[PDB]
RNA sequence: CUUCCGGGAAACCAAAGCUUUUUGGGCUCCGGGGGAAGUAUGGUUGCAAAGCUGAAACUUAAAGGAAUUGACGGAAGGGCACCACCAGGAGUGGAGCCUGCGGCUUAAUUUGACUCAACACGGGAAAACUUACCAGGUCGAACAUAAGUGUGUAAGACAGAUUGAUAGCUCUUUCUCGAAUCUAUGGGUGGUGGUGCAUGGCCGUUCUUAGUUCGUGGAGUGAUUUGUCUGGUUAAUUCCGAUAACGAAC
RNA sequence: ACAAAUUGCGUCUAGCAAUAAUGAGAUUGAGCAAUAACAGGUCUGUGAUGCCCUUAGAUGUCCUGGGCUGCACGCGCGCUACAAUGAAAGUAUCAACGUGUAUUUCCUAGACCGAGAGGUCCGGGUAAACCGCUGAACCACUUUCAUGCUUGGGAUUGUGAACUGAAACUGUUCACGAUGAACUUGGAAUUCCCAGUAAGUGUGAGUCAUUAACUCGCAUUGAUUACGUCCCUGCCCUUUGUACACACC
């Protein structure tokens, strides 16, 4: 039961849902705005599990007297080379969840993973070594040979077991109890992956379809075709 | 046992009795005349208004039925 | 000034940037939770005031930085209303009396309520009843057990005591419908008994108001903002209109 | 007023103007009320209730009493005053909201008697139909008064006569003829309110065996003054400040 075929709402989506893309990373190749999770539904949804990573409440200061809304973390990350993080503020841990799920699905990126010596087997690590920062905490991803886990705290292990990533070693400066600035972090640690020009990246493409060019027939016609 | 605050245990010993049962055992004192004649110890009601059942009180000069502990007095008094 | 299309916890900074991913143009001075304490003591300089050097015992879990949201709470600028004045009018506060609350006392003077938002309130205008308080009284209520057996286990009145009234409630002496076997024992039962600071409910005021919120965006690491505003006008978040989602929602 | 109502157009839109109507210059007050809240109030409104307490010896319960009313005192709501605009006598002669008895003593018409208080006798009425055309009060009209704590003012205490009810005693209330105090416009402080309103003036209902002296509604008589402003206590997310937690107590 799905019960709701989705809406096309964008041109993109409305082609997944009329099947001219069929490749998740077309719209990573040309950078697009993924802005609907019924996108990634249709690619994955198999082997996309959710973890939350606190439920962190937050307060306001009301005249009489305090409000509480809840910034709930969540994190999926499809279990090889796809990441996402999610953040949300409700009146109600429910209509956190049930919604910083959407969120982390909209910002779902592509990991790359590389050999750390010796290029045999399924590239694992991490091909360089990647900080990212968000707010005076910056891990300091590095790779590590076949064999030794993620070895981390519990929570950025959390998004690295999920990423595809297998044999990482961290290491994390600053306020490491903000786990806001932690998830966040390593999430722009991870991400920034396929964003570091290495020697191996620079014979270049034929250079682009640019998916509105490759099917400008089907957004020319108004008429919602099926399936 | 209750609880309160100001005034307790004015105690009037709350000695109620039940019943004494220091006297008024049931008739078995009785006596019959052998063939046949029967002699009835606390004669019967004179009252028609009852079946002459109820063993009428021998006392000092006021008796009384058994319907009827308070009234049926044995004074006698007279009707004219 | 404008911006990073650089950094930062941010406020910000054309350096507070190139401090990159464990980074490197030389060089020097300085910091290591807060106090104790720039104190104590020694050296040294000064006429002196004082300056430079400079601890620890002890104490302690926070102290601190920057920013958000709380005061259209003694700060500006707005905008309302007679539980605001002003221009008054009538008033009470004075007098006697009815009440209300206290305090007093009493056997008890049952009590809840104490700024607006307790006070001719609790609809609380009570001789009894109410009545919760005070004195005298009075009533009894469950069962399996159980032990009289039905040689009366009971229950009722006279009569003289006890009474406030006949309460055979109790009883001197009397007859009696006798059985729910009237049980010490399960323990449920009532309660105007306690906690409104354990609660439901309603109601009160916060607030005569005009004020709140949500998905979707861009704002931030984030708390949170934006929408929900400059102005004009309105009784008004009522509308033009800047129109930073709106079609919104109360 | 069912508002293109015209009006040297305000940011072309919400330029007051009173001007137009001639039942109508709103006929015009109420109810209604969001989010977040308070250790507000209510366990004594409830068979709403956690828990606590108690139960033949009750805090439960019915009875007889008592009290809740008692007093050197303090405080608030509110009553009639402190008088010639008045207190008396007379006459004239306007309401409205309402309410009223068949498992409870209501509304009372009529006659009659009684200083009165009331009482008797006989009706109406379950109510647009009877009480009831409720023919309300203050005020209007001649007089007595001659400001003199007076005839203003009726607390105060005796006495009997009464009513309602088992029962009236800092009293259930009510009648008469006595008793005439404080009180002469009330200090600092201080409440209320803008048109039929304020205030004066009654009446009904609510509780109620009888008891308003209070609370809700009703009508009558009917003004002064503002038509504003933010000094005042005010209150509303605009800006800004902070070292403020339970937030300037």
């Amino acid at each position: 039961e799905d019960s709701k075929e989705w809406v096309p709402v964008t041109k993109l989506g409305r082609l997944v849902r009329e099947g001219k893309i069929k490749s998740l990373e077309e719209i990573y190749l040309y950078s697009l705005p993924i802005k609907e999770f019924e996108i990634i539904d249709f690619f994955l949804g198999s082997s996309l599990k959710d973890e939350v990573l606190k439920i962190m409440p937050v307060q306001k200061q009301t005249r009489a007297g305090q409000r509480t809304r809840f910034k709930a973390f969540v994190a999926i990350g499809d279990n090889n080379g796809h990441i996402g993080l999610g953040v949300k503020c409700s009146k109600e841990v429910a209509t956190a969840i049930r919604g910083a799920i959407i969120l982390a699905k909209l910002s779902v990126v592509p990991v790359r993973r590389g050999y750390w010596g010796n290029k045999i087997g399924k590239p694992h690590t991490v091909p360089c070594k990647v900080t990212g920062k968000c707010g005076s905490v910056s891990v300091r991803l590095i790779p590590a040979p076949r064999g030794t886990g993620i070895v981390s705290a519990p929570v950025p292990k959390k998004l690295l077991t999920m990423a595809g990533i297998e044999d990482c070693y961290t290491s994390a400066r600053g306020s490491t109890g903000t786990l806001g600035n932690f998830a966040k972090a390593t999430y722009a640690a991870i991400a920034k992956t396929y964003a570091y020009l290495t020697p191996d990246l620079w014979k270049e493409m034929p250079l682009g379809s640019t998916p509105y060019q490759a099917y400008s027939d089907f957004l020319s016609k108004p008429t919602p075709r099926l399936h | 046992a209750k609880k309160r605050k100001k005034k307790n245990y004015s105690t009037p010993k709350k000695i109620k009795h039940k019943r004494k049962k220091v006297k008024l055992a049931v008739l078995k004192y009785y006596k019959v005349d052998e063939n046949g004649k029967i002699h009835r110890l606390r004669r019967e009601c004179p009252g028609e208004n009852c079946g002459a059942g109820v063993f009428m009180a021998a006392h000092e000069d006021r008796h009384y039925c058994g319907k009827c502990n308070l009234t049926f007095v044995f004074s006698k008094p007279e009707e004219k």
